[PDB]
DNA sequence: TTTTTTT
């Protein structure tokens, strides 16, 4: 049940969001919302934020990275932020490769599927796996 | 035309680590399929040359399995470089994609997807950004359909690129049949 | 139908 949480994150200087879902999408906390330069506050001051958060939410290396095309995400953290990484499986959740079937198999439904600001594209990703469970799973 | 854009470029690497910073592809595979799944083209399969020091300093389970499948010893054997693997897989997906639209698929293939950004870029530049994570399905498989799950493929028939390919396809077949609508 | 591993 705690082993199969995710770690939704977006990144869009940077604009940093994080948040946990239990498997089923439910929003179960909301973690720091952190604005970083590109390489408002230090990289390690927000990579120790997000840790503690992760800390406080998943056991240790259990639970995945969710998002829209979050890979680009994780190769960003895996290089920026690789303590916060640690914590985390090294699979992933990514929306887009949901969008991609959905595409493909399931055209009618995927004309109806779901700012810039990265707790809102956190918010959209959520919402359109949530679509997908509903209408293109069994 | 549609279904031109909508095939897929499966992919599989050996590396000598999970380190991007320092680690090399060893082995490299693809296959095309169209959007339902069915092989239309079967790419290069190739064993890329390696500098000796690089395989001597491998983590264990790389020593061990590169090692035991004949990988370490073939790599060793290959003439094949980096540049010409790159050459020869952009020409293949030249002849069987159209350029930009096509995402790459295969088990956390995001992790393929890091190294070939950074060893393979013009092969990248072929293909979309976006990728087809059979993992993603995994791990969704596992929480929503854990009885279904219990069945899934799960391991391929080698640690050599062709065959996880092979595995990671007949996985996305099985979630295909058993857990979507 | 499977055989807790991105390399
Ligand atoms: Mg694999
Ligand atoms: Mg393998």
């Amino acid at each position: 049940s705690m082993a199969q949480r995710m770690v939704w994150v977006d990144l869009e200087i940077i604009e940093m969001a994080c948040l946990i879902t239990d498997s089923d999408l439910n929003i179960l906390a909301e973690g720091p919302n952190l604005i970083i330069k590109q390489p408002t506050i230090t990289l390690q001051q927000a990579e120790y934020e997000f840790l503690s958060f992760v800390r406080q939410q998943t056991p240790p290396g259990l639970c995945p990275l969710a998002g829209n095309s979050v890979h680009e995400d994780k190769k960003f953290l895996d290089k920026y932020m690789p303590q916060f990484m640690k914590h985390l499986h090294y699979r992933i959740i990514d929306v887009s490769t949901v969008k991609e079937l959905c595409r493909r198999w399931y055209p009618e439904e995927y004309e109806f599927a779901p700012s810039h600001r990265a707790l809102d594209a956190i918010s959209e990703s959520i919402k359109e796996l949530q679509f997908y469970r509903n209408n293109i799973f069994k | 035309a549609a279904s031109m854009a909508q095939r897929m470029v499966w992919v599989d690497l050996e590396m000598t680590g999970l380190d991007i910073e320092k680690d090399q592809i060893i082995e490299m595979a693809c296959l095309i399929t169209d959007s339902d799944l069915n092989i239309l083209a079967e790419g290069p399969n190739l064993i890329i040359k390696q500098p000796d020091e690089l395989l001597d300093s491998m983590s264990d389970w790389c020593k061990e399995h590169h090692g035991k499948s004949g990988l370490t010893k073939a790599v060793k054997e290959s003439t094949i470089t980096l540049q010409q693997a790159e050459y020869e897989f952009l020409s293949f997906v030249r002849q069987q994609t159209p350029p930009g639209l096509c995402p790459l698929a295969g088990n956390s293939v995001h992790e393929d997807k890091k190294f070939l950004d950074k060893y393979m870029p013009q092969f990248m530049k072929h293909l979309h950004y976006r990728i087809i994570d059979v993992s993603t399905v995994k791990e969704l498989c596992r929480r929503w359909y854990p009885e279904e799950y219990e069945f899934a493929p799960k391991k391929a028939a080698s640690h050599r690129a062709l065959d996880a390919i092979s595995e990671s396809i007949k996985e996305l077949q099985f979630y295909r049949n058993n857990i979507f609508k």
